[PDB]
């Protein structure tokens, strides 16, 4: 499965100018292209050297899509006020994401269309693409006006066909590096505790794809909540880090053992102190 | 509704002396998106850092990666400083060199 | 490319 994913936010800042708006574009765990309105040279921009392959025309066209998607946002982020009956003085996010997972195999899996006002749901389009959730009063508003005005048959066309053939596109473009497999390295650290035990860390980095096991084990027994498992996150060159620690008694580390499994690693691989 | 950030500071590797790094200070669960985050080196503003454009998580929260190259040393001390709506006055996190 | 919010505002 892969996934073409739109992150788009608009933040009014009354006394400081028009919103700020941004998009974001992602290709699975990957960004390539972005957006933002108080950028030195605001329009689109790639963020991954295959996507830069793209023509002009490309350029322009996202540029333009994006510009008019932020005068829509400044029309939404009024309206908001309105319809919560909030003071013009304070700043407000609307935030949207789109895009669509696709099957192995070029076939849509889901469609995402759903907005989200000061950080809560507001209005989200079903897994059937032809009817809305709206989370509120409010968004109830919007649902009646979007049925009356035919919007998830637009937006579902996009879902259903732009989104997934772009998708396959950038896919067969950017094989080289968004199907790529990176192995990760890993380590293990040593601290001592000023409560006089010892914190084992087990790390994982320089990974690609973003999915991977890693855990620590007690006389081969797999730990769960008694270690600390951050969420895997991206680095500066476009691979991805974690780690886990676990609180050991001193003189103990012998006992513990760290796992990781990675299909960059031809087997699971086991660590320990030193 | 405002969601305080939370804040991690790591190097991408385990420090090691005359070794070149890269520290990180990853800043998530944001609300509202407006943030200023700041890397620290012995009290001072690192002038070359980089960060990724922020985006959101499924429950809208919004992150950011904010990183530098640098030289572990015995004594130099980092932190990553941020503001935010959230908090009354700026929060700061020292990265832990024994990590 | 991305989606477009076309002329459906909230």
């Amino acid at each position: 499965s892969h996934s073409l994913r739109y992150f788009v936010t608009a933040v009014s800042r009354p006394g400081f100018g028009e919103p700020r708006y941004m998009e974001v574009g992602y290709v699975d765990n990957t960004e390539f292209v972005r957006f933002d309105s108080d950028a030195e040279n605001p329009r689109y921009e790639p963020r991954a050297r295959w996507i830069e392959q793209e023509g002009p025309e490309y350029w322009e066209r996202e540029t333009r899509r994006a510009k008019g998607n932020e005068q829509s946002f400044r029309v939404d982020l009024r309206t908001a006020l309105r319809y919560y009956n909030q003071s013009a003085g304070g700043s407000h996010t609307l935030q949207w994401m789109a895009g669509c997972d696709v099957e192995s195999d070029g076939r849509l899996l889901r469609g995402y269309w759903q907005f989200a006002y000061d950080g809560c749901d507001y209005i989200a389009l079903n897994e059937d693409l032809k009817t809305w959730t709206a989370a509120d009063m409010a968004a109830q508003i919007t649902r009646r006006k979007w049925e009356q005005a035919g919007a998830a048959e637009r937006d579902r066309a996009y879902l259903e066909g732009e989104c997934v053939e772009w998708l396959r596109r950038y896919l067969k473009n950017g094989n080289a590096t968004l199907l790529r497999t990176d192995p990760p390295k890993a380590h293990v650290t040593h601290h001592r505790r000023p409560e006089g035990d010892v914190t084992l860390r087990c790390w994982a980095l320089g990974f690609y794809p973003a999915d991977i096991t890693l855990t620590w084990q007690l006389n081969g027994e797999e730990l769960t909540q008694e270690m600390e498992l951050v969420e895997t996150r991206p680095a500066r060159d476009g691979t991805f880090q974690k780690w886990a620690s676990v609180v050991v008694p001193l003189g103990k580390e012998q006992k513990y053992t760290c796992h990781v499994e990675h299909e960059g690693l031809p087997e699971p691989l086991t660590l320990r102190w030193g | 509704i405002q969601k305080t950030p939370q804040i991690q500071v790591y190097s991408r590797h385990p420090p090691e002396n005359g070794k070149p790094n890269i520290l990180n200070c990853y800043v998530t669960q944001f609300h509202p998106p407006h943030i200023e985050i700041q890397m620290l080196k012995n009290g001072k503003k690192i002038p070359k850092v980089e960060m990724s454009d922020m985006s959101f998580s499924k429950d809208w929260s919004f992150y950011i990666l904010a990183h530098t190259e640098f030289t572990p040393t015995e004594t130099d001390t980092y932190a990553c400083r941020v503001k935010h709506a959230s908090m009354a006055e700026p929060k700061t996190v020292y990265w832990d060199r024994d990590m | 490319i991305g989606p477009g919010r076309a002329f459906y505002t909230i």
